[PDB]
């Protein structure tokens, strides 16, 4: 666990020292300079789209590579038994491929609410702009997020049923239904980011 | 929760896969009937060619005999389970060298009897177990001395941890090899479930139990075998595995134990072993109290497979494969001596 | 069993 | 009778052949008391083993 350690030590010294900031700014009455306005409004609206579409992507790649190695590996271990296996679970893994579609066409609905401003001062950037680039940072997580927890409970679950299949054929047809199951929380994360998108208008 | 599930596939899905394969494999109700109606051992093996076990025995001579078969089903296991442990990583390495250390254990007492009495060690290893070979040649070629044979344990053999329950190379002359045997299989019991424990998540959650039935099923035997004996009850208390579930004040009243009775009394306070003992009428034509228990541990082992995302699988096969090799060797005799009224004494799996 | 003063088996 | 014993005691106590024959000692019968074979069963094979000897007695 060294690297456990590292994450640990890092994580507890980023929180005690932003305690301890707060506190300071806090009690030597400089809170005026601990702008949230400031740091939410000179951040270039860009920087939020871009990450929401990059994080959209990625994020549900990286859940759909998730839930195929872990039923892969399950999938190819299974079948030196049971061949069969491999024929019939592919279905699981196209859950989990499933997910990262998802993602790349939530980028695209993204990727089409971009445009460029022209201003560089937030009177002249402007509430639109400001919202919209905060609501496709925050759609890019919401269906890369989801994606990514969804690819994973998907891989999961098909790997359990894989497992299932290499002792009893007739038990697969009736453990797909968790896959599907797990399948609709991805939906979900991309309806609401359609929802959040929806009126999102740059320019 | 530990949360297995995410990690565990990386290094070990595959070998999941294939162990729960070879699982499916093991024999079932069915199997064993099939096997229980056979007339000869030509025809044991003929209905056994049928199930996973396959031409295994075919090459063999035709005049079959037990040893043959026993033979042949624990090549066949050593060979599934060294090609499983070939294929596995540093953690489930880890898990599989503890479980051939329970083998170990008894092939370094046969090769320290053979060396006090004077016989080479290199003509004792034919009769170790596979499973816990001294591949290594710091304990060969030893000139029949003790001292030389515990400095080999000490030095190129796993076992070394184990040792340090002894004292110095004189126990070997000085203790009951029984004695040492159970001394090293109670520390190697306890090294077994601290490293369940550490690792910690589905695989401390399904293989603590069966330590803890196995602690709890030697002490129970130690505490019965050991009573018409010189064995004393301050030396008997030392051969108690401390992982099982009668440790607080369990343990001590089974060291105090002087009858048969008071073990039963001991056991009744814990209802999974109240089972077990109430079972096991132990007069003639029923079930004895290690047929109970080797029902509870098969039972153990089989939910093992319940849980996915965990290395008690590979241990929960390993022993429902000794198990099902008991068996068929249990079938064999029954067939070869004519004793069918018998043959239905062996515990199904699955 | 038992091993004689030569300890040969019997 | 004492075959079928000793092939259930085989059931129990494992491969006990070798470790019996390699403990000679001393004959317990002659033509004693001097027994080499307590502890055999100690952990596993017990009764059976136990029940075993009884037989071949
Ligand atoms: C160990 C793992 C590796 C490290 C990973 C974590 C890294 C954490 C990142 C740290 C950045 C923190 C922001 C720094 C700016 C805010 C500083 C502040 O509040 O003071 C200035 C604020 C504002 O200052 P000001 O606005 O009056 O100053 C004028 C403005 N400047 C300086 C820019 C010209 O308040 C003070 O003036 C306080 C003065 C005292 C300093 C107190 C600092 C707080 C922490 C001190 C102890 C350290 C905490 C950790 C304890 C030990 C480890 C657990
Ligand atoms: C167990 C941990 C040990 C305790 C100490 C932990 C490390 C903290 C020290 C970090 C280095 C900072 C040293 C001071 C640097 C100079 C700062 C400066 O100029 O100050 C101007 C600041 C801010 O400016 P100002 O307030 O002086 O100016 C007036 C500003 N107006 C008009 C708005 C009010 O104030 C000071 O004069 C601060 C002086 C003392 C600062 C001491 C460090 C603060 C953190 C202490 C620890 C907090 C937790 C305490 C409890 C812990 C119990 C476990
Ligand atoms: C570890 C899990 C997270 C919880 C701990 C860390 C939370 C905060 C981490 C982020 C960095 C620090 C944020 C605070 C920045 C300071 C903001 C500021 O100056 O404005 C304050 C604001 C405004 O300050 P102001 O000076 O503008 O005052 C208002 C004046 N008028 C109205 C005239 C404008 O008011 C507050 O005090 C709000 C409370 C938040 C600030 C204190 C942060 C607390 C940090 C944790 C320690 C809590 C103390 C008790 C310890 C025991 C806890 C159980
Ligand atoms: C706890 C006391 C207080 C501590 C406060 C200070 C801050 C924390 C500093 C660490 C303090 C604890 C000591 C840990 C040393 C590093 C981790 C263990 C050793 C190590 O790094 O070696 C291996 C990784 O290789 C490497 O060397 C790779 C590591 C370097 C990678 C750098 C990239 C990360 C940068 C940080 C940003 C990411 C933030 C994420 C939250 C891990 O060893 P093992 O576990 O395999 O073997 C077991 C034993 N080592
Ligand atoms: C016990 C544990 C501690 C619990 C206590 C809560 C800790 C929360 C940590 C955040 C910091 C504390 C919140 C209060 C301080 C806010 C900053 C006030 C400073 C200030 O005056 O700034 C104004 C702008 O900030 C603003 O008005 C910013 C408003 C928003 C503040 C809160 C945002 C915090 C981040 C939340 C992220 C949540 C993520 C969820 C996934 C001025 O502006 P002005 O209009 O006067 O400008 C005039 C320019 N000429
Ligand atoms: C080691 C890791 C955890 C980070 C280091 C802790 C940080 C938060 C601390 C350590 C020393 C601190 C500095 C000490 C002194 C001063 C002078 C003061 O006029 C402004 C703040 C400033 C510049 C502090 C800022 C915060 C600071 C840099």
């Amino acid at each position: 666990t060294g690297l456990e350690l590292l994450y640990l030590g890092i994580f507890v010294a980023f929180w005690a020292c932003m305690i301890v900031v707060g506190i300071c700014y806090t009690i030597f009455d400089l809170g005026f300079r601990f702008d949230v306005a400031w740091f939410l409004t000179e951040t270039s609206p860009f920087m939020w789209s871009n990450l929401g579409i990059g994080l959209a992507i990625s994020l549900s790649v990286v859940g759909a590579a998730w839930g195929i190695y872990i039923t892969g590996s399950s999938i190819i271990g299974g079948g030196v038994k049971a061949p069969r296996i491999k024929t019939k679970n592919l279905v699981s893994i196209i859950f989990c491929e499933a997910v990262a579609i998802y993602g790349i066409i939530m980028a695209i609905v993204i990727s089409n609410m971009a445009e460029p401003f022209s201003a560089t001062d937030p009177k002249a950037i402007g509430h639109r702009n400001y919202h919209a680039g905060y609501s496709m940072f925050g759609a890019g997580l919401t269906v890369g997020l989801s994606n990514l927890f969804c690819g994973v409970c998907v891989g999961i679950v098909g790997s359990g049923a894989a497992l299932a299949d290499a002792q009893n054929p007739s038990l697969f047809v009736k453990i797909l239904i968790v896959e599907i199951f797990g399948s609709a929380i991805g939906l979900f994360g991309v309806i609401v980011a359609i929802l959040q998108t929806s009126r999102v208008k740059m320019g | 929760s530990f949360f297995p599930e995410l990690y565990f596939n990386v290094d070990n899905g595959y070998l999941e896969g294939l162990v729960r394969g070879l699982k499916a494999g093991v024999l079932s109700q069915a199997d064993y009937l099939n096997l229980v109606q056979c007339e000869t051992l030509e025809d044991l093996k003929l209905h056994l060619q049928s199930t996973d076990y396959g031409n295994f025995l075919a090459n063999e001579a035709s005049p079959l005999t037990v040893s043959v078969i026993d033979d042949k089903l624990k090549e066949k296991m050593v060979v599934e389970f060294r090609h499983m442990r070939n294929h596995a990583y540093e953690p489930l390495a880890s898990f599989l060298d503890f479980i051939t250390y329970s083998y170990m254990i008894d092939n370094v007492i046969l090769l320290i009897t053979g060396t006090l009495h004077q016989r080479s060690i290199a003509e004792l290893v034919p009769k170790c177990h596979p499973l816990g070979s001294f591949e290594q040649m710091e304990a060969v070629n030893i000139a029949q001395t003790p001292a030389e044979l515990y400095n080999a344990i000490l030095v190129d053999t796993p076992l070394a941890a184990f040792f340090q329950d002894c004292i110095s190379e004189q126990d070997l002359d000085e203790m009951n090899i029984e004695i040492i045997r159970n001394t090293l299989y109670k520390a190697y019991l306890e090294s077994f479930y601290k490293f369940c424990t550490l690792l910690g998540g589905t695989t401390a959650d399904a293989m603590c139990p069966i330590l803890e039935f196995e602690a709890d099923r030697r002490a129970f035997i130690i505490t019965i075998n050991s009573f018409g004996t010189e064995l004393s009850k301050e030396d008997r208390a030392k051969l108690f595995p401390h992982c099982g579930r009668l440790y607080p004040e369990g343990l001590a009243q089974l060291a105090r134990a002087d009858d048969y009775e008071q073990v039963k009394n001991v056991a009744d306070y814990y209802p999974e072993y109240k089972l077990l003992f109430e079972g096991a009428g132990s007069n003639p034509g029923d079930k004895t109290l290690e047929d109970r228990f080797f029902e509870h541990e098969v039972k153990l082992n089989k939910l093992a497979f319940l849980n996915q995302f965990h290395f008690g699988v590979f241990y929960a096969f390993v022993k429902l494969k000794e198990q099902e090799c008991r068996n068929i060797v249990w079938i064999a005799e029954c067939i070869a001596q004519r004793h069918r009224a018998k043959i239905d004494n062996y515990i199904p799996i699955f | 069993g038992e091993l004689n003063k030569n300890r040969h088996p019997n | 009778e004492a075959a079928f014993s000793l092939a259930e005691a085989k059931f129990t106590a494992g491969d006990f052949s070798t470790t019996v024959i390699q403990n000679v000692n001393k004959a317990q019968v002659k033509i004693e008391g001097t027994d080499s074979y307590e502890l055999t069963g100690l952990a596993r094979g017990g009764e059976q083993l136990a029940k075993l000897k009884r037989n071949y007695a």
